[PDB]
RNA sequence: UCUGAUGGAGGAUCGAGUUGAUACUGACGUGCAAAUCGUUCAUUUCAAUCACGUUUAGGGGCGAAAGACUAAUCGAAAAG
RNA sequence: GAGAACUUUGAAGACUGAAGUGGAGAAGGGUUUCUUGUCAACUGUGAUUGAACAAGAGUUAGCCGCUCCUAAGGGAUAGCU
RNA sequence: AGAUGGUAACAUAUAUAUAAAUGAACUCCUUUACAUAGGCUUUACACUCGGGGUGCGUUUUCUUUGCACUUUACCUUUAUAACAAACCUUGGAAUCAAUUUACUUGGAGAAGAGGUUCGUUGAACUCAAUUCAAAAAUUUGUUUUGUAGCAAUAGUAAUUCGUAAUUAUCCGAAGUGGUAAGGACUAUCCUUGAAAAAAGGAGGGAACGGCUUUGUGCUUUGCUACUCUUAAUACUUGUAUGAGCGUACCAACAACCGCAUCAGGUCUCCAAGGUUAACAGCCUCUGGUUAAAUAGAAAAAAGUAGGUAAGGGAAGUCGGCAAAAUAGAUCCGUAACUUCGGGAAAAGGAUUGGCUCUGAGGACAUUAAUGUUAACUCAGAACUGAAACGGACAAGGGGA
């Protein structure tokens, strides 16, 4: 399991197409966190983001054939 | 406080084997856990490892010798005439 | 013949077959149960319960 | 033990097979029992 | 900072006095060890169902659990009745089922 | 050449365990046991102990030697 | 349950006392595991219990092992006896 | 036709994924790969302490209380940090210095100053992100997140609600040093403590673009996308991904060996609290049993495993056999003799509880004084008791 920061490499993940599912976490912060986990052939890579609106933006922008698991 | 007399190295054998032997010992204990001199890089640092075989720790150089002493008379004699040679 | 589920009981709840309390009321309900699936049943209901842990107190 | 060869495995089979008693209907138309902690098989 | 009582479900049923209550919180609560102060450290109030303790000092919601059970002990109401908590800063009597 | 520290040598010291088996010539001796039990005892950094693997086979082996041991069998095993 | 000092459950009182009748494995054992039955014998007292008897079931690996390497060693090839 | 950086130690490919830094014959190394002892240190685990949170327990009296839970895996060359080493640059050391618990080290280059690497470790560090603001061709300041990812969705303890679902929790300091591992060392040896498969590195410089045309794999002529490299995809070639075997259970207490459900024997790891030097012994928690080829009643002789005994104290007996006494620690004192090492715990004395105090022994960080704060050990003094205190357990009898 991976971590990523850059957002356009996360985005350049998602682009690449052996990326089959994206799982979409939300998490009670000691506000709510969003974890977002990318399930590629190879690696899990997730990108933590302290700022909703910002991961919400960044869930519509990837791909409509993403198999979205929401955990909670 | 210097703590034994006459004994010395061989207090580690304490009461046990004759005196004589311990005398022995002792003369061969000596020459054994000296520092000789390094003919090589000059400083008092060849220690025995093995029996005829002596490390120097400052150049890692090891050199061949005596089982106790650094230096055998006979090997040294032989050496000598050698050289006078 | 609880032996059985007291087994089961053990396993289940993570507890050593000496910390485990089956009510002598409804004996018969507990020996039914003869799975695993059973006993948890049993566990919620509370006709299984682990035992409090003998105590050891450092206050001395 | 718990680390058998596989003939040792088959053969443990078999003793287990011959153990077991006379199908009681074959006694319409056995002095070979062995348990386990009295005789032993000698593998 | 507010810790709190919510003593409805006995005080309702008369089986728990309230005033009596305060008055033995007053008594009870130490602070560095001797009963008597609650001086500008320690406040206690009461509605008619609900306890407010208002505490400067270092003290922990487990005391006031602590001395509610023992006011329990003291006027045999213990097999009936449960301290539990509800929220953070909130304590709250339950009935034993 | 003394004094105080340091240092941590030794088939050193005591000692649980382990390995044994000194005494009680205790118990037992138609036993729990074809050698056990109890208490006492010796052993514990080395010629130490243990496991597994491996070598050595009968007038042969192996023996810090007791004619010990060599599958309850030994001043010559066992099987036929 | 026909029947209970030694089957089961609960409540006591105790012991083992992390050099353990605790957890894991090796050798050895070989199904003794497990459930459902169950009592002729056996379980040196009883027994409804059981490691007994009967019927069934149960052991899932690219990663834990073996499998490969070499060791003390062994069996052979060439010869030679 | 085969990258660059860095003075150097050496570093650099961060593409989904550090994949790619030409290399043949033939060589040379290294890893694999190693004893025992001794302490020292580092980390994890365990234990503990204090605080916060949850529940249960005690409550005649007392107790801000006693107990439980408060979790975090491999994997990501995990990124970094810190640290023992090793090396590099600079620097030029006697008034020797640095330095370890120990000694080790230095003109063959020390200290100091700045670096590089391996190794521990595995989120330490502002580590990463983000917040916005200022300076160069990107670095500084402030804030908010993230149990760094794995990871909370899982566990645990709770709380409800239903006949499986919701909620709230999961976190701020530290000590002890039992176990393990690593490190750097030091010491002992007439003892110097396996090998190979496999892998790697180096040395070396064999061989060298592709396509089209001509002549007998080689030579000549003309043109410029080439040589690698991982990953995917497609297509023919036998069907182009993971073979076989073991995995139940016992491991002695009734599954083993002792003719048996035999007080015997039988290898390895884990290993809690108290008392303590102690993994001893005694007691306790987790876990385990409450069983053992019998139970009950009586309670004589005799037996066996124990106790105790006035006065004497070996008179017993082959013989102090057996038992008793002795014992732990601290302080004192310690002879003959001696191979000068020992003897020696010689012999022989004293003290030891509980309580209430006193003194001695650190770390850090403010600016010599003032702070926050930690063990556990030592030493001394009061009082105290039916003069007792290594109160049980454990633990030399000594001498000639
Ligand atoms: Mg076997
Ligand atoms: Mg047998
Ligand atoms: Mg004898
Ligand atoms: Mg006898
Ligand atoms: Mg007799
Ligand atoms: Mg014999
Ligand atoms: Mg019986
Ligand atoms: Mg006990
Ligand atoms: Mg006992
Ligand atoms: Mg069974
Ligand atoms: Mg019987
Ligand atoms: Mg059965
Ligand atoms: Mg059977
Ligand atoms: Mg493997
Ligand atoms: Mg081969
Ligand atoms: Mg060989
Ligand atoms: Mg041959
Ligand atoms: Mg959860
Ligand atoms: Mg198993
Ligand atoms: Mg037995
Ligand atoms: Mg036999
Ligand atoms: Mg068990
Ligand atoms: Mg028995
Ligand atoms: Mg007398
Ligand atoms: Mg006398
Ligand atoms: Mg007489
Ligand atoms: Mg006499
Ligand atoms: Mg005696």
């Amino acid at each position: 399991p991976k971590q990523i920061t850059d957002i356009r490499k996360f985005l350049k993940i998602s682009r690449k197409p052996d990326t089959t599912a994206v799982i979409i976490m939300k998490k009670k912060s000691k506000t709510v966190i969003t974890k977002l986990k990318l399930r590629t052939k190879k690696y899990l890579y997730t990108m933590v983001f302290a700022d909703r609106k910002k991961a919400e933006r960044i869930e519509n922008s990837l791909l409509p054939s993403l198999k979205r698991i929401y955990y909670p | 406080s210097r703590r034994t007399k006459k004994v010395g190295l061989t207090g580690k054998y304490g009461t046990r084997y004759g005196s004589s032997l311990r005398k022995q010992i002792k003369k061969i204990e000596l020459m054994q856990h000296a520092k000789y001199l390094c003919t090589f890089c000059g400083k008092t640092a060849t220690k025995r490892t093995c029996v005829g075989i002596w490390k120097c720790k400052k150049c890692k150089r090891k050199v061949c010798g005596g089982a106790w002493s650094l230096t055998t008379p006979a090997a040294v004699a032989a050496k000598s005439t050698i050289i006078r040679l | 013949s609880l032996t059985l589920q007291k087994r089961l009981a053990a396993s289940v709840l993570k507890c050593g077959k000496n910390k485990i309390w089956m009510d002598p009321n409804e004996i018969s309900e507990i020996s039914l149960a003869n799975s695993r699936f059973s006993i948890r049943k049993l566990y919620k209901e509370g006709l299984i319960l682990k035992k409090p842990q003998k105590v050891h107190s450092r206050a001395r | 033990g718990s680390i058998k060869r596989f003939r040792l495995k088959q053969r443990l089979g078999k003793c287990r097979r011959q153990n077991r008693p006379v199908p009681h209907w074959y006694r319409l138309k056995n002095t070979k029992r062995r348990h386990w902690r009295r005789t032993k098989l000698g593998l | 900072i507010k810790y709190v009582l919510d003593c409805t479900k006995p005080v309702k049923d008369t089986i728990l006095d309230i005033s009596g209550l305060e008055q033995f919180f007053k008594d009870k609560i130490k602070v560095d060890k001797k009963t008597n102060n609650l001086k500008n450290k320690v406040v206690v109030t009461s509605d008619e169902y609900k306890i407010y303790i208002t505490v400067h000092i270092p003290f922990s919601k487990r005391y006031i659990k602590y001395l509610a059970k023992k006011y329990i002990k003291m006027h045999q109401i213990r097999d009936f009745l449960r301290v539990i908590a509800k929220g953070k800063l909130a304590y709250e009597f339950k009935y034993f089922q």
